RNA sequence: GGAUUUUUGGAGCAUCGACCUGGUAUUGCAGUACCUCCAGGAACGGUGC
């Protein structure tokens, strides 16, 4: 079908293998699970390695990404187009 | 056979993938292509010692998903 | 089948739905294939007759009220109330001369009509629903 | 503000009308379980509203009585009236009705043709509260709860079969030890089979069923509610006999049956308490665990085709003819017009003609091409 | 339309505590030089005054909540599902009698639409 | 075609997969090892040629550490494997 | 014109020059801000310039938002829960405002991650020690309308109003 | 649709970013990775082993 052109040019957050998570406006797409997101926004979880220490989330912005297949493990839908 | 073929005709069931880094996302499947990409829709997804949060759309990959598991009211006999 | 292919006064073939013409009978044929032609497809007594009738003697009392006559009627033992009627005095078995008044007829089904002629025009209502009255418990029907 | 008056009335007639509307409710026939069970919910919150309305309103009568007695007194009056009305003396000037004093409850309590749902209940959905396996109270799912009961007894000797017959008893021997950790599942498929008892009868009061389940475990459970004729007097904390009634009343109020064991009543308690209404619960709906039973087993006796199949129950015509141009007409308030040879059958028809006849000229055929107001006086009045 | 309805439920909780039917709160204003059109019965809007000053007398009863409290209609869902189904089965005798009595005016019309209308006699 | 099925059940018979041939023969339970350190002892309804299975009634146990790590295991009724994480398949399990 | 959820579903959210994500409210005039949480957390600034918000509250959770823009506002009074509802908040612009006491940045220094802060072009600037005042209420703040903390300062502050 | 680049699995140390103090030269028009140097303190954090 055609699952995954309806979620196309969207503000969609997709879970790298490592941890990290890219929300972008996903604008292109193919079959090895590429993606094309545009002004994207990494945010990687640190450890906190106390015992009193909170768990913090480091976001960098980086614009347009090409994302490949072999580290994406899902994308889930956060905000329409703007 | 392939077991792809299987798991492709499979819309609207509560299933629950779990993937491979420690993830188990668990709603109603809604779409299954060749290269076993699993779209669901309002799932509930659980990481590694992590809280499970809830996503109203969600779209996993044939390789990073690892086990599936299906519920008891599914015949395995007229889906092969 | 064809319920649009249709002979003209020339010896040839005309096509309603579409209104195409058609000289041979071979154009005919190929002309329901196409463009157009499917374009054109897809844009496109008993209660009377049993009534008893012995005719018996009524009883009315007429009474000039100002602001009403009271019929004495038997047992029915049915649910048909009597009904009032005002007609006019043009249609009758002999047609006597000089009839040109109204009357108002009360009717049952066991009872024969009683008849009252008005010599006014209207000084009353004779509706059945507004002013009329059956009380079954004596008998009494009344009409104002 | 007239609490005692206008909010007492304004609550009785919010109660007539949940009344009202529950009348309609229950008068209406039904065609399918599901609806069945949304009626019923919503009858249940109707039911709630009204209960808080009469709540609400039965508390406010402390100023009541201490205002009874200036509000009935006939010395007093119309100079409170003419000093209210002096304050209902305001502008008038928001033209605007409102209809919606009455209305708008009636409207509030009713549902719609494509949707059978109230409005205070509109975001209510069945599937928020039961599976598809349930069938909104038609069968239970018991998967999990065997799946459990493989998981804690830690062995495949048990089907689907054998769990509902074990799970069929009531007084008899249990299949497992009562001190045993399984017991603490045993809470845990008897915390949705209670839910079931708010799931299978909305309708039904569950305060009072909960009460009356805890009078029936505390007035009669809990002094011997198995007689005999050891087998006298049976204890379900304890686990033991007893000889009389009398040795058993001595042994209630001992040191190990008040908190001298692993299963006495101080710790076991509410165990005997979860045992006892997973036992009220499977007496209640003995009916709907057979039927279970029976799709269940229909389920497994059937092939895969039958299971599969029980599992899902012109623009061209337009610049030709001379169409889609604009053309403004003056004698019929300008209107306009989308082609020429429109406007001139437009021209000799009903609505020009009632254009001209207000101007005062008459339908001739000199007029015909006329379009301004003031040509079209100027030759009526040349002729 | 909120002025004049604020102004007959202000005339049917002033004319509810009086202590007789011509005594009132309300008829003695009159006199006093304030029109009010709400009082005359040939008037729509005194069809729904009546109805404002009926449920004013109805809101005063000891069980409305003055000097006793409602236990059945507030703490029994039972009693509230009873009393629907008695109102559901008022409305179906109400819906069977109004269907009988146009059965009833059906035959009557059938029966007057019979009868012999020259047989005429004049006593 | 045909000849394909022929040769692919001839694979599936004669060759490494022929122990999950006794799984769908006999409907014995097999155990099979994850790359999470999770090993699945249960009968398989559907295989294929990269090692997907269709388990039904499966077991799954592992070691999680809170000590000494604890057995806990779970129990599904019927569940999917991909062959990529499948490490070992044992035919015959011991207990 | 009230705010509501329609305003925020079709204001114009991009990416600012500091590379975060941050939606255009400008030219709205609303009279107080409520229902912003329609965002659903996927904002890092949001700007309210030319709005005659007269006090900073009814601000829901929001962990994402990193920089407040309340400039060119008639904000007379502060809003007290500002810390429970932005925990992630480090910029705070609050230029051309209308404060005029030394209390209302009390609930300012509640706010443990603020570093930036702007209150220039305001009479609350205008008194005697305000500065000072404001780097003994909130020591976490290292920017203060757009001048870096002093040793001096703070040792003048710790000084004062002891 | 199973053989290395995407989809039937390799599963206390070193570096960088900061935070705070003094002297020092550049006053300059661009889509720039970063952008003068020295000295002192740190009881700040990320990454790999």
């Amino acid at each position: 079908s055609s699952k995954m052109l309806q979620h196309i040019d969207y503000r969609m957050r997709c879970i790298l293998q490592d941890g990290r998570i890219f929300i972008g406006t996903f604008k292109a797409f193919d079959k090895h699970m590429n993606l094309i997101l545009c002004d994207c926004d990494e945010f990687r979880k640190i450890k906190p390695k106390n015992s009193k220490q909170a768990e913090r989330e480091e976001k960098r912005v980086l614009g347009l990404v090409l994302l490949r297949g072999e580290n994406l493990v899902s994308m889930t839908v956060e905000g329409p187009p703007p | 056979m392939k077991l792809v073929r299987f798991l492709m005709k499979l819309s609207h069931e509560t299933v629950t993938i779990e993937l491979k880094n420690g993830t188990q996302v668990h709603g109603t499947i809604t779409g299954v292509d060749v290269s076993m990409n699993t779209h669901l829709k309002a799932v509930k997804m659980t990481l590694k010692n992590r809280e499970p949060v809830q996503l109203e759309t969600l779209s996993i990959r044939g390789n990073n998903i690892r086990y599936f598991i299906l519920p008891d009211s599914l015949p395995l006999d007229t889906l092969l | 089948k064809d319920p649009y292919f249709m002979k003209n006064h020339l010896g040839s073939y005309e096509c309603k739905l579409c209104l195409t013409l058609h000289n041979n009978e071979g154009s005919y044929l190929a002309h329901t294939q196409g463009k157009k032609h499917q374009t054109n497809l897809a844009r496109r007594v008993e209660v009377k007759k049993f009534v008893k009738i012995g005719r018996p003697g009524y009883k009315v009392t007429k009474q000039r009220d100002s602001e009403l006559f009271q019929i004495d009627y038997p047992e029915i033992a049915e649910g048909i109330m009597p009904r009032h009627r005002f007609m006019s005095a043009y249609e009758q078995r002999i047609e006597p001369p000089d009839r040109r008044w109204q009357y108002l007829l009360m009717a049952a089904e066991p009872y024969e009509t009683i008849a009252f002629k008005v010599p006014s025009r209207e000084i009353d209502k004779a509706e059945g629903k507004f002013w009329t009255h059956w009380n079954r418990e004596t008998k009494q029907f009344f009409l104002q | 503000m007239e609490t005692i008056l206008e909010q007492q009335r304004r609550y009785h007639e919010e109660k007539e009308r949940l009344m009202d509307v529950m009348a309609k409710e229950m008068l209406t026939k039904k065609s399918t379980l599901r609806d069945q069970i949304n009626s019923d919910h919503r009858t249940r919150a109707m039911q709630d509203r009204y209960m808080e309305v009469s709540g609400n309103l039965r508390d406010l009568y402390d100023d009541k009585d201490g205002l009874r007695k200036e509000e009935l007194n006939a010395i007093s009056g119309p100079n409170e009236f003419a000093e209210f009305y002096n304050r209902l003396k305001q502008i008038k000037e928001f033209h605007r009705k409102h209809p919606n004093e009455i209305c708008v409850p009636m409207s509030v309590e009713f549902e719609e043709l494509l949707k059978a749902r109230e409005n205070p209940s509109e975001e209510a959905q069945n599937l928020v509260e039961f599976t598809d396996e349930e069938g909104y109270g038609r069968y239970l799912d018991l998967h999990d709860c065997y799946l459990k009961y493989i998981n804690l007894k830690a062995s495949e000797k048990l089907d689907y079969i054998t769990y509902l017959s074990i799970f069929d008893q009531l007084f008899d021997i249990p299949k497992e030890r009562k001190n045993a950790e399984y017991k603490r599942y045993l809470e845990m498929l008897l915390e949705y089979l209670q839910d079931y008892t708010d799931r299978v009868k909305p309708l039904q009061d569950q305060n009072e069923l909960f009460g009356k389940i805890q009078a029936e475990f505390e007035k009669k459970w809990e002094n011997g509610t198995f007689p005999g004729w050891e087998e006298r007097a049976q204890r379900l904390f304890s686990t033991k006999g007893k000889s009389l009634e009398s040795l058993d009343t001595s042994l209630f109020a001992k040191n190990p049956k008040s908190k001298g064991t692993k299963r006495d009543t101080e710790r076991n308690k509410d165990i005997a308490f979860l045992e006892a209404q997973i036992y009220e619960y499977v007496e209640i709906l003995g009916e709907q665990r057979h039927l279970t039973h029976e799709n269940v087993q229909r389920k497994q006796a059937r092939t895969g085709e039958e299971r599969e199949e029980e599992e899902e129950e012109p623009y061209w015509l337009y610049k030709l003819h001379g169409l889609n141009i604009n053309y403004n007409c003056e004698i019929c308030g300008n209107y306009t017009y989308r082609g020429p040879k429109a406007f001139q059958r437009h021209f000799a028809e009903w609505r020009h003609a009632h254009g001209m006849r207000c101007l005062g000229i008459p339908n001739t055929a000199h007029f015909a091409n006329v379009t301004q107001i003031e040509d079209a006086v100027s030759l009526w009045a040349k002729l | 339309s909120a002025f004049d309805l604020d102004v007959v439920k202000l005339t049917a909780q002033f004319v509810a505590r009086n202590g007789r039917q011509f005594l009132t709160q309300l008829m003695q204003k009159e006199q006093r030089n304030y029109q009010f059109d709400f009082l005359r019965p040939q008037h729509s809007l005194f069809n729904y005054f009546t109805k404002l000053v009926e449920q004013y007398t109805k809101i005063l009863i000891p069980p409305k909540g003055l000097f006793s409290k409602l236990k059945k209609e507030a703490e029994n869902p039972r009693e509230v599902l009873d009393q629907v189904c008695y109102r559901v089965e008022w409305a179906k005798f109400q819906e069977r009698e109004r269907k009988k009595e146009e059965e009833e005016k059906e035959k009557e019309r059938v029966a007057y639409a019979q009868i012999d209308w020259h047989d005429f006699v004049v006593v | 075609p045909e000849e394909l099925q022929k040769r692919e059940e001839e694979e599936f018979n004669t060759g490494p997969l022929s122990v999950l041939t006794q799984s769908v023969k006999n409907n014995t339970q097999v155990l099979i090892n994850c790359r999470n350190n999770k090993k699945l002892l249960g009968r398989v309804k559907a295989f294929d040629r990269h090692c997907n299975m269709v388990l039904e009634n499966v077991k799954e146990m592992w070691t999680e550490v809170p000590s000494k790590p604890v057995n806990k295991d779970r129990y599904i009724s019927k569940m999917f494997l991909r062959g990529d994480s499948v490490i070992v398949v044992l035919r015959n399990p011991l207990i | 014109v009230k705010l509501t959820a329609e305003l925020i579903e079709q204001a114009a959210q991009y990416t600012n020059a500091v590379r975060d994500r941050e939606l255009d409210l400008r030219g709205y005039k609303i009279p107080v801000i409520e229902n912003l949480g329609a965002t659903l957390d996927q904002f890092d600034a949001i700007d309210f310039s030319d709005n005659e918000i007269r006090k900073l509250d009814g601000f829901p959770l929001l962990r994402r938002l990193k920089t407040l823009l309340v400039n060119n506002n008639r904000i007379c009074r502060i809003g007290e829960g500002l810390d429970q509802a932005l925990p992630c908040l480090t910029e705070l612009i609050l230029t051309n405002n209308s404060l005029v006491e030394l209390g209302d940045l009390d609930p300012l220094a509640s706010l443990k991650s603020l570093t930036y802060l702007s209150i220039l072009r305001n009479p609350v600037t205008n008194k005697k020690h305000y500065r000072l005042y404001v780097i003994y209420k909130v020591p976490q703040v290292r920017v203060l309308d757009f001048q870096k903390v002093k040793l001096k300062e703070r040792q003048e502050a710790e000084k004062m109003f002891k």
